[PDB]
RNA sequence: AUCUUGGUGGUAGUAGCAAAUAUUCAAAUGAGAACUUUGAAGACUGAAGUGGGGAAAGGUUCCACGUCAACAGCAGUUGGACGUGGGUUAGUCGAUCCUAAGAGAUGGGGAAGCUCCGUUUCAAAGGCCUGAUUUUAUGCAGGCCACCAUCGAAAGGGAAUC
RNA sequence: GCGGUUCUGACGUGCAAAUCGAUCGUCGAAUUUGGGUAUAGGGGCGAAAGACUAAUCGAACCAUCUAGUAGCUGGUUCCUG
RNA sequence: GGUUAUAUGCCGCCCGUCUUGAAACACGGACCAAGGAGUCUAACGUCUAUGCGAGUGUUUGGGUGUAAAACCCAUACGCGU
RNA sequence: UUGACCUCAAAUCAGGUAGGAGUACCCGCUGAACUUAAGCAUAUCAAUAAGCGGAGGAAAAGAAACCAACCGGGAUUGCCUUAGUAACGGCGAGUGAAGCGGCAAAAGCUCAAAUUUGAAAUCUGGUACCUUCGGUGCCCGAGUUGUAAUUUGGAGAGGGCAACUUUGGGGCCGUUCCUUGUCUAUGUUCCUUGGAACAGGACGUCAUAGAGGGUGAGAAUCCCGUGUGGCGAGGAGUGCGGUUCUUUGUAAAGUGCCUUCGAAGAGUCGAGUUGUUUGGGAAUGCAGCUCUAAGUGGGUGGUAAAUUCCAUCUAAAGCUAAAUAUUGGCGAGAGACCGAUAGCGAACAAGUACAGUGAUGGAAAGAUGAAAAGAACUUUGAAAAGAGAGUGAAAAAGUACGUGAA
RNA sequence: AAACUUUCAACAACGGAUCUCUUGGUUCUCGCAUCGAUGAAGAACGCAGCGAAAUGCGAUACGUAAUGUGAAUUGCAGAAUUCCGUGAAUCAUCGAAUCUUUGAACGCACAUUGCGCCCCUUGGUAUUCCAGGGGGCAUGCCUGUUUGAGCGUCAUUU
């Protein structure tokens, strides 16, 4: 059938590591059997289980690190948002919104007015 | 060429694996138009140029 | 006549969109009309065909034959009914490919999702 | 290459002119876009008109000084005479131009008249609330010909 | 001057183009200065430059640069224009003061060739415009 | 612009017992040595490649367009011409055929079709239905698959339904009387379109 | 258009398939044997070989089993062909290390610039020894010397196998 | 081994886009040669023939400018009046 | 009587091309299919048709639209007077 | 001796940043020749190709050291005009702009030069905390060789007098804008032909839907869509319409009169000369070298010079949407376009196979049938195959597959 | 007379024209603005029950996670038909990951699968040797930190 990642997300770090090894053992066993038999398609299910478990392990370990840098200025580049190189170099909303005191005063004194012709 | 680089040997290994006729079951596939292996190479016909 | 600037009347584009339709899109392309019996019951003209729907053939050489949809061969844009078959000279029996627009569904294979679809189209269910 | 009694011609096609031919097939398309953009702008700016009020000026040169036409903007002097500051006027739909000078009482008086007629025929909404439904007139140029 | 960099003074063409000596680069020594500095400090933006000195062999300039990554510049409303990426390598495109001089970007009858961009102007004047209704 | 010239072909010159056309260089493929560039070569450039700056649209003096439109309108009121142009107006009583202004406010196709049959446009509608044919030639590949006759032109003064109600009837055009179109009044440059005027449109003509 | 691409003739069953001394008998195999295999015979290369190994180059051609449509300018049961597999084992043999003619970063200087020069220079150009301390394998304790990256040989130099 | 004199031999739709046979020059050095390395196109290299520089040389090869220009050669497609 | 094949009488050089002169001992053509060469554009001359006429030209643009169409239009500008 | 300062270094020091790609359009640099002139050198091709550097969704330009000479206009760009004109030119071939006028789009502004001097009022970083595109404390640092506030020539500043006017910043809910999902008519009724009805005939139905496509032949009505309208989901953004919280004000801005002032960019401008370039002609711009200013000054006013006026701007510092470009990228819609020797080189495992040491060069090649129903079985043959039989509407459709010319 | 040669027809060849077709091209219009040191474009080598390609992907390898759909995929094999469901699929979508060796390409090199050094850790009697696992070490430039250099230079104190 295969493992299901919603079931794995309940599990602990150690339980998952243990399961990962049981799958790696199982996969080896089938690689041997494949030599004898003509066709052996069960091996696909266990390849994908391994890949599932590693995905979940990595998710857990990353979310742990996201918590460790909660709120801190500077976090690992791999947890920073990707966007694009050019977007990451752009001025922030704050920087782009800055006006000098001279211009702030003019903007208050003389905003564009709403008006209509009759 | 007895004493050869790994890089050359790796390319030769690739060439070994590709040197085969088309698997017959491809011909049975729905809407198949591949008749034969059109990129087959032979040591007597065409050189690999490394 | 079309009015929307998003829709195309280009033949070439239409044919491309059909022949390269992915499996999901082909589901909708392979709809069949309900029988006039079932049209009363559910209040729906047509549905996407499904394995284990029962069917009547209403056009072609096998017009009149009935059976269950044994397979929806979306890749071939066709359905295979069990019992509609070709007796081959060697004695083997291959399925005939029928297009769902030439069938009529006489019994639906229902389930939570099919039921939800029927009520979604303003059907009745009972 | 010269023969018969024909005009001498001056067809300048000795450069690689076919690299730079612009056929205006987008004429109809550019007109639909321009119109959509007027509509879009009108909606963003509503109820304001799409144009600023502009002064009358005399065209220069002996060939066209018999005509008057719309100029760039009111003078600082005309805006002051109409009972208005440049900074305010800019915000109430009046084009102001610091470069143009008044040396002619007829054009000056006519421009001051324009500004008075304009301040009569607009309604400036207060910068808070209450805002009464005015209805958008798109052209100051058609209102104040 | 800029000596034409051709082997042994051979030019391989018509006599008008046989010059090698007495030719002159179309940008100023000031612009060369900004450009070479600009390449040494590619994280910075060249703002402007000025003459300080000369001998027979060299002219000396000082080039003012701004760091667009420094938060003192990014948060300054008067200077953060230079952070926008249109202003990358302004010295290389002729957009500094010395650049605009050498490109002939000025108003009036003396700058008809150049005021809008020499190449743009040329292209506009050598375009055949055909309407649908000719 | 690049078709036919994506080749480094050069003439071999005389002395090789071949024609002096440019030839593809190199070796090891069927294309090597073959004729190139010229209009007579397989794979070469067409003679005088078509260019986009051919004159496409044509200017016509406005006052001449108006003349033709007025002639076209005048001919709509001559039953001889309307018959000759293939309209089935044998059993209509009177051309010009004017009908009530009520036509302008019909909302449903079913109703608008009944009105056209009522006033004697049945045969001309039928003609359009029976005339659908697949187009001869490569036009079929180019989004012009079917062909059929033109039906009546219904002319109104104000559209309060009628354009949408006639949109789907094969061959029926509609038109505001303010903006009459020579391409509808004289299809194929043949005078005598069958026109059904509303009373309001007919008064507006003056 | 000695036109372009493709196809097809006559020529014609014609020119021809004649260098390197050379083949023969029997059996086996097989639908079929001048040509495959075995045996018998006759000859040749004649050790500056048609023998036994390698370098460059090739890249699986090596070996087995199956096997003949095409290819081996006759043939073919045979094959460097076709199909399917098997096969290359290192502390000691090479590479790897060293420098050669040379190539080439850096410091610098040229050049609008792609880049060019130059190779230890008009540079603040490093990295070892020993004890400890027992805090530790980093600062500390001492000392010591300072030349100038790097690449460049499967025939040069070179740790070690029969 | 390196060369290439004569037969003006073979061949001359070849075994071969330079070969074959015989005859011949030289054969311990201004010798022959492998590999590494340097020199690049108005450039190199040359015991010098305008030789050689990948079957290309009194200026290589590749692409582009380029559909270069041609007072010159060839061609230029249905009928009747 | 037509058609067609053949026979008989008389007649009939191979086309294309350049050329004063080609059947030429002038050139291209072994054969067959398919492709294959005065085009489009800017500005013009004469002539003709058409509209309006001391004027004329709606289409840069604006308005409108059943939306690259059709329909409507101010100020200029061009040519003319 | 101890501690500064200045200048210069080092570190796998803390945190960042550049490079390469694409390259249609855009900003520069560099820069040909073929070609034309019936020869050819100046000229032309061309301020083009090739080469190099640098950007963006646009770029650049841009709020006059402008145009003018008028009754004056008023940033830039683009279109129509100006105009094949003024002018340049072996005054040959050829080349060739600008002002005004009509339009599209429209938007304006910032520094330097000033004593906060009764208060460096300013800012990076680290650190703790928080409501985190950031905020608040605290601490080092930068900075007086000058960071803030104030002013930019249209002005404006300092004093003095007199008056009235106008304001900030949050959430929350609609609309907007984009990206998506889903629901929303009517015959598979009869006859004929056919392998198949989607054909013909008959009788209907829907139509704001008779666009288009599919299905065994020309299908509005068999299927998907189309038309109309409804209902969801996810963002983005205050653009602006409502509501709610906090009211910034001893603050900020605007305005009249009097008075004293009014800082305004140098190896620049300008000049000579050299080269290049321009329609720019005793010199249009650019650049090298030499010379090198002024402050009622300086520039321009398309014939050099002196003298006298006048007119017009305010250089040598800076930012800025839109109208404009676009053989590239992404997403769409179309065509009197081509229809497999055509159209992109490429309808196909095509920039592939293949050639070349390399740069590079670079093909051919689409169609059985509705459906494989792709010929069981028999027989001759070593076999390939034949002959039958069969499948199919047809093998005069057998994969050497539509038609099947010469 | 036959053969032979030639001409025409029928049937059969050869060959692939013609006709009909078209998920391709071409041109015009409209809208949009998004590559890269957070490792791009491009390259190499790999990966499927049975593939040589094309296409997809990276030792988690024709994919993993998430979301939507609601039962396939299909050449065969196999699996599954609690499929009235946290659920089929070469499905759509896509926000989380994985992403060999490379490449601007960054420890030094590269016709080498060549040779280093540093930190943490495990094993072998181990600070120093050998091995395994993890994580690091390019250049220019900016701001800052720290450690310094120079009779450049001030004060102070010998
Ligand atoms: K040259
Ligand atoms: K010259
Ligand atoms: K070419
Ligand atoms: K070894
Ligand atoms: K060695
Ligand atoms: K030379
Ligand atoms: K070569
Ligand atoms: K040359
Ligand atoms: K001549
Ligand atoms: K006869
Ligand atoms: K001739
Ligand atoms: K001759
Ligand atoms: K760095
Ligand atoms: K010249
Ligand atoms: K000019
Ligand atoms: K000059
Ligand atoms: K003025
Ligand atoms: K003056
Ligand atoms: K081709
Ligand atoms: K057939
Ligand atoms: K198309
Ligand atoms: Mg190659
Ligand atoms: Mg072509
Ligand atoms: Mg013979
Ligand atoms: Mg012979
Ligand atoms: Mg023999
Ligand atoms: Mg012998
Ligand atoms: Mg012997
Ligand atoms: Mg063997
Ligand atoms: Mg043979
Ligand atoms: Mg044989
Ligand atoms: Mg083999
Ligand atoms: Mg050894
Ligand atoms: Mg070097
Ligand atoms: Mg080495
Ligand atoms: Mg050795
Ligand atoms: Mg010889
Ligand atoms: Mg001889
Ligand atoms: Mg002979
Ligand atoms: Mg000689
Ligand atoms: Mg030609
Ligand atoms: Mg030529
Ligand atoms: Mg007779
Ligand atoms: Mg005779
Ligand atoms: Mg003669
Ligand atoms: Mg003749
Ligand atoms: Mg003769
Ligand atoms: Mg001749
Ligand atoms: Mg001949
Ligand atoms: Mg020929
Ligand atoms: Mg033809
Ligand atoms: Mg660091
Ligand atoms: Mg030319
Ligand atoms: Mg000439
Ligand atoms: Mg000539
Ligand atoms: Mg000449
Ligand atoms: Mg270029
Ligand atoms: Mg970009
Ligand atoms: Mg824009
Ligand atoms: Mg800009
Ligand atoms: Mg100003
Ligand atoms: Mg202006
Ligand atoms: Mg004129
Ligand atoms: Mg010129
Ligand atoms: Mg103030
Ligand atoms: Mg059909
Ligand atoms: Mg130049
Ligand atoms: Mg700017
Ligand atoms: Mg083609
Ligand atoms: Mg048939
Ligand atoms: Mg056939
Ligand atoms: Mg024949
Ligand atoms: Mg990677």
């Amino acid at each position: 059938a295969g493992v299901k990642a919603y079931e794995l997300r309940t599990k602990s770090k150690e339980q998952l590591a243990s399961q990962l090894v049981d799958l790696k053992k199982e996969l080896a066993e089938l690689k041997v059997q494949k030599l004898s038999r003509p066709s052996l398609p069960k091996i696909k299910t266990v390849r994908k289980s391994i890949a599932c478990v590693l995905t979940v392990i990595n998710e857990q370990q990353r979310e742990a690190v996201r918590q460790l840098y909660k709120g801190k200025k500077y976090q690992p580049k791999d947890l920073r948002a990707k966007k694009t190189r050019a977007l990451r170099r752009a001025l922030t909303k704050f920087e782009a919104s800055q006006v000098t005191e001279k211009q702030r005063k003019k903007q208050i004194a003389f905003p564009q007015r709403k008006y209509a012709i009759k | 060429a007895a004493q050869k680089s790994f890089r050359i040997k790796q390319k030769m290994a690739k060439a070994k694996k590709q040197n085969r006729p088309l698997p017959q079951w491809i011909r049975l596939r729905t809407n198949n138009t591949i008749r034969y292996n059109a990129k087959r190479r032979n040591w007597r016909r065409t050189k690999m140029n490394i | 006549a079309k009015q929307s600037l998003d829709v195309s009347s280009d033949r070439r584009k239409a044919r491309k969109a059909y022949f390269t339709a992915p499996s999901s899109q082909r589901r909708v392309l392979l709809s069949a009309p309900l029988s006039k019996e079932l049209r009363a019951q559910y209040g729906i003209k047509a549905l996407p065909i499904r394995r284990d729907d029962e069917v009547l053939v209403v056009r072609g050489s096998k017009k009149g034959q009935e059976g269950k949809i044994s397979s929806v061969y979306r890749l071939k844009f066709a359905v295979q009914v069990d019992k509609v078959t070709k007796e081959k000279v060697n004695g083997a029996s291959v399925p005939i490919n029928l297009h769902p627009s030439k069938l009529v569904i006489t019994k639906l294979h229902l389930d939570k999702d099919r039921k939800a679809l029927i009520q979604r189209k303003g059907g009745k269910l009972e | 290459a010269i023969s018969k009694n024909l005009p001498i011609l001056k067809n300048h096609f000795r450069k690689h002119w076919q690299e730079r031919v612009k056929v205006h097939f987008d004429q109809a398309g550019k007109k639909v876009s321009r119109r959509n953009a007027r509509a879009t702008r009108a909606a963003k700016i509503a109820p304001r008109p799409l144009d600023l009020l502009r002064p009358v000026v005399r065209a220069p040169t002996v060939k066209y000084n018999r005509k008057v036409r719309a100029g760039r903007g009111f003078t600082l002097a005309e805006v002051k005479a109409a009972g208005l500051t440049a900074a305010y006027a800019r915000t109430i739909g009046i084009a102001v131009d610091h470069r143009r000078q008044n040396r002619n009482q007829e054009i000056f008086d006519a421009n001051v008249q324009r500004l008075k007629e304009y301040q009569s025929k607009i309604i400036v909404f207060p910068r808070n609330g209450k805002a009464p439904e005015a209805e958008q007139v798109l052209s100051a140029a058609a209102t104040f010909p | 001057n800029r000596k034409r960099p051709v082997p042994k003074g051979a030019t391989y063409g018509k006599p008008t183009n046989q010059g090698v000596n007495e030719l002159k680069y179309q940008r100023s020594l000031r612009a060369t200065a900004e450009e070479r500095v600009g390449r040494r400090a590619a994280n910075l933006r060249v703002l402007n430059s000025y003459w300080v000195n000369q001998d027979s062999t060299y002219k000396y300039f000082e080039v003012i640069l701004v760091d667009p990554q420094h938060k003192a510049i990014r948060r300054d409303a008067r200077y953060n224009w230079i952070c926008d990426p249109v202003h990358k390598h302004r010295e290389a495109r002729g957009l500094t003061a010395t650049g605009k001089k050498s490109r002939g970007i000025n108003k009036g009858h003396k700058f008809n060739n150049t005021k809008a961009g020499r190449r743009k102007t040329w292209k506009r004047q050598n375009t055949l415009s055909l309407w649908r209704y000719r | 612009e690049k078709a036919g010239h994506q080749t480094s072909a050069e003439s071999w010159g005389t002395g090789r017992a071949v024609a002096r056309i440019p030839r593809v260089g190199g070796g090891g493929t069927g294309r090597s040595g073959q004729g190139a560039f010229g209009n007579m070569c397989r794979g070469g450039r067409m003679f005088a490649p078509t260019k986009t700056w051919r004159k496409w649209n044509v200017k016509v003096n406005h006052n001449e367009k108006r003349y033709a439109t007025a002639s076209a309108i005048a001919a709509t009121a001559v039953a001889s011409l309307v018959l000759a142009r293939g309209h089935r107006v044998e059993k209509i009583p009177e051309i010009p055929l004017v009908v009530s202004t009520d036509l302008e406010s019909i909302q449903k196709t079913k109703e608008a079709v009944a009105a056209l049959k009522a006033v004697g446009a049945h045969s001309d509608l039928l003609k359009v239905l029976k005339s659908k044919k697949l187009r001869a030639g490569k036009g079929k590949y180019r989004n012009r698959r079917w062909t059929q006759r033109r039906g009546p032109l219904v002319v109104y003064a104000e559209d309060n339904g009628i354009v949408k109600a006639l949109r789907n009837v094969p061959g029926v055009e509609t038109a505001n009387v303010a903006s009459l179109n020579l391409l509808q009044l004289a299809p194929g440059a043949h005078l005598g379109r069958f026109v059904i005027w509303t009373e309001a449109a007919f008064t507006k003509l003056d």
